[PDB]
């Protein structure tokens, strides 16, 4: 009763107590996280694919992520078409299940490449040839 | 020590130790602006007068992350091709069956893999990384490493030492071990005769592994400190967000909504002083931390090139006695070796003589040593008794007797006489 | 001086008696085992054989071993011998130290 | 008011410390048990005095 | 805060020192092991010839 905002280890606020309604609201902060640019060879191509790293695709949106509102960026800001790894979301890659050599790490297995449609396609990398021996 | 007496040793021992190396560490970002202000604008823009170092941090700090993988991918993608072992265990009595994947599990690692993966624990993190800091993932996922280690394992156990130097090729399990024992100056007549003892003494040893992992605490030491440190150092770079060095207050937000500009900019910049400071003594750390976890990487990737597909004649580095073998296992952040090797056992003191005088003729051994149990004289190999008949094939000739000091008299054996 | 100003030296854990009794106790291992006593136990071998061991060891023969012995024993004596006087007079051979 | 640098240059200097002792004792503790010469030092003419 | 610097540089030269020397004593226990216990082949690991 006397204790009125939690902190944790760190000793940042993560706990209050409403003033008025005598609640106890748990606070989170609000997700941020690298931009990564997966992009071929200015030479090859100028298609790109974008992954924001550690968040869940569905955070990601143009309306509020501090991604710019110019046309290709809201392409590329925009969640629902966005492919879920561990490494975060991708953008503007499709998912393949067929295995190659790493081309681009991406992380957690998952590396992207360029593949004459011609898009960045990401795939699970690939240890080597299966051999069984006699 | 006499200049007369000679110890061999009658029987043996297969010993098995555990080596372990740490490879890589943990890959971490920091987010330059977020940490040292926050998302406040006045605090960006002054610390836009400091120069360039966010970019030389994160430049550092990318090293490093990518160093990492190039470490791990060094360690254990040293083989080329995936091999499988094949669905019939019988490899002359030995059993691999608790270094060989276990298909029940999803994560399909071995049973001392699950062992080393339960033992190391982990440091909590929201609150670290809440202000700009985060983990990047490594590149290969734990089932990626399982995979190479066990493809290490069966090109180990079908094809000897051959997968490294170019196409597996086949042989008998208990024919490689006879060409080990070779390797080590042990004749194979002596696997073979004692297949069954050294089958046995490895399988213990293999069993006694496991407890000798789940006993010592300080067994799996070096990832838990790797680790550790890793925490340590990141829980210290939060703690120095509370840190006022000198200002009114440590909170920014604070700053702004109690001061105007020009009063707020003195607070401010004692704030950037300090964090860009604490940042830059995290990224030096990282650095000498991250030379010494490439160092260690190293010699685990030579271990693994010159112990797992070689047999190898430095002596200790690959454990204790005359090596033999070894088999990889993956572990948090890092490698285990298990190192089977050949110890001599139960030696016994014998009369020893350098040359065998016979008519007039100095006879030395081509391939062993001259031995006496008090009567007889017979020549046996070096690292293991078994004594026999001096005869002109055991044996080579080289000058009169009148040179060698302390050339024993004694008859030499003709095959072609008879 | 450098002292006073809270600054403080450790000693080492071992002292530079046990050091010395490590070395010797090695010494002692090679000259009377060989390499045996670094794989297990200690065998001894005397060590005009564990001689012939390591020139077979470096394709030489034994029998040029045993019968070179005496000049063999004379130049390892000899080189002994020279250490002494390599290490006195050159001033940047303890240079890392 | 500077926060917690102190610690971190202990904790270094421990390490430090304890490292230099850590390789004295791989370097020279590489023997199981402490040999001594014979007293008779006959070794095929060979002079280690 | 001159002072806390210069204690900083010190305890840093002080940890690139030490990685230096544990490098050094690594190979010492590396030499000890190959060419004391053993009879090395390498070339050139134990000396000349
Ligand atoms: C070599 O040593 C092994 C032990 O490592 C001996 O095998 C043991 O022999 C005793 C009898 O003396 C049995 O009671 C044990 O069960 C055996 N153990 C194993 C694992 O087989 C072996 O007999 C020894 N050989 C010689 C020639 O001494
Ligand atoms: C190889 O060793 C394993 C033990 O590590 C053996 O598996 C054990 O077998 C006994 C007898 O069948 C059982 O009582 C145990 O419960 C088993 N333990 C495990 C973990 O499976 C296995 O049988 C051995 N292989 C061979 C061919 O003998
Ligand atoms: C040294 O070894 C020789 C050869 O094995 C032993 O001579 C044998 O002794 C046994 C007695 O148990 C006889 O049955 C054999 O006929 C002997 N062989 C020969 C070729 O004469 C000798 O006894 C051993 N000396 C010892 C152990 O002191
Ligand atoms: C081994 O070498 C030492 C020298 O390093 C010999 O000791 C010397 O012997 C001569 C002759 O007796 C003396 O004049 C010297 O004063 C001795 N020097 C020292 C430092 O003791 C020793 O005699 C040699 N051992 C053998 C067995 O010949
Ligand atoms: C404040 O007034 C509102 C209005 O009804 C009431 O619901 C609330 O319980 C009051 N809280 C306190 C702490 O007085
Ligand atoms: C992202 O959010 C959805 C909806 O809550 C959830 O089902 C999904 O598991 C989340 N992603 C991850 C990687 O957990
Ligand atoms: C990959 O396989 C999954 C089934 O696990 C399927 O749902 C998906 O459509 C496949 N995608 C491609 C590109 O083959
Ligand atoms: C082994 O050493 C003992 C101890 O002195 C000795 O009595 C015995 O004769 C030695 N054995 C041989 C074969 O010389
Ligand atoms: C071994 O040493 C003893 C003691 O001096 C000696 O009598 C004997 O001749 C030596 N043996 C040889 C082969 O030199
Ligand atoms: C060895 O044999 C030769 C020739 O028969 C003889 O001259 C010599 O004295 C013998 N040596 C011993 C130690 O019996």
């Amino acid at each position: 009763p006397f204790q009125q905002f939690g902190r944790d280890i760190a000793d940042t606020t993560d706990a209050v107590r409403d003033p008025q309604t005598l609640e106890i609201l748990d606070i989170t902060p609000c997700s941020f996280g690298g931009v990564s640019v997966i992009t071929p060879g200015t030479n090859t191509s100028n298609q790109v694919a974008v992954l924001y790293q550690g968040v869940n695709c569905t955070e990601v949106s143009v309306a509020i992520h501090a991604d710019q509102l110019t046309p290709t960026w809201r392409v590329y800001s925009t969640g629902s078409n966005g492919f879920q790894t561990r490494a975060g979301c991708l953008i503007g890659a499709e998912y393949v299940n067929n295995s190659y050599e790493c081309d681009i790490p991406i992380g957690a297995g998952i590396c992207a490449s360029y593949q004459t449609s011609q898009p960045i396609i990401a795939y699970t990398m690939s240890l080597g040839a299966e051999n069984s021996v006699a | 020590y006499s200049n007369n007496s000679i110890a061999i040793p009658t029987n043996f021992t297969i010993s098995v130790t555990t080596e372990i190396l740490p490879v890589s560490m943990t890959k971490t970002s920091v987010d330059c602006t977020m940490y040292i202000c926050g998302d406040s604008t006045e605090c960006s823009n002054l610390l836009l007068q400091y120069g360039s170092f966010c970019t030389q941090l994160k430049r550092a700090l990318t090293g490093i992350a990518v160093e990492q993988d190039k470490n791990t991918q060094e360690v254990f993608a040293q083989v080329k091709q995936i091999y499988k072992i094949p669905p019939i265990k019988h490899f002359g009595g030995f059993n691999f069956s608790q270094i060989l994947p276990d298909p029940s599990k999803p994560s399909k690692r071995s049973f001392i893999e699950d062992l080393l993966f339960n033992k190391v624990t982990l440091a909590l993190i929201c609150a670290q990384k809440f202000n700009g800091l985060t983990v990047l993932p490594p590149l290969l996922t734990d089932e990626m490493i399982a995979q190479y280690t066990s493809a290490l394992l069966a090109g180990t156990i079908t094809s000897g030492w051959t997968f490294g130097a170019g196409a597996a090729l086949q042989i008998p399990f208990a024919m490689q071990m006879a060409y080990r024992f070779n390797g080590i100056g042990v004749t194979q007549n002596v696997l073979y005769e004692n297949q069954k003892l050294i089958a046995n003494q490895f399988n213990s040893a293999i069993g006694k592994i496991q407890g000798s992992l789940s006993s010592t605490a300080s067994a799996l030491g070096k990832l838990q400190d790797v680790v550790n440190h890793n925490a340590q150092a990141l829980n210290t770079l939060v703690k120095q967000l509370s840190s006022k060095f000198g200002a009114i207050s440590s909170v920014l937000n604070d700053i702004l909504s109690r001061l105007d500009p020009p009063e707020a900019e003195v607070q401010i910049d004692r704030l950037i002083t300090g964090r860009l400071q604490s940042l830059q003594t995290y990224v030096t750390q990282q650095l000498i931390r991250a030379a010494e976890i490439r160092a260690s990487a190293n010699l685990a990737a030579t271990k693994m090139s010159e112990c797992v597909l070689g047999q190898s004649k430095r002596v200790d580095f690959c454990g204790k006695g005359y090596h033999l073998m070894s088999f990889p296992q993956s572990a948090p952040h890092g490698v285990v070796f298990l190192h089977v090797t050949y110890v001599p056992a139960q030696e016994k003191n014998f009369t020893t003589a350098p040359a065998i005088c016979h008519d007039g003729k100095a006879h030395f051994p081509r391939e062993g040593v001259f031995v006496s149990n008090g009567t007889h004289w017979f020549v046996t190999q070096r690292n293991f008794y078994e004594p026999q008949i001096i005869t002109t094939d055991n044996t080579f000739v080289s000058g009169n007797c009148d040179v060698v000091i302390g050339i024993v008299n004694n008859t030499v054996y003709d095959p072609l006489q008879p």
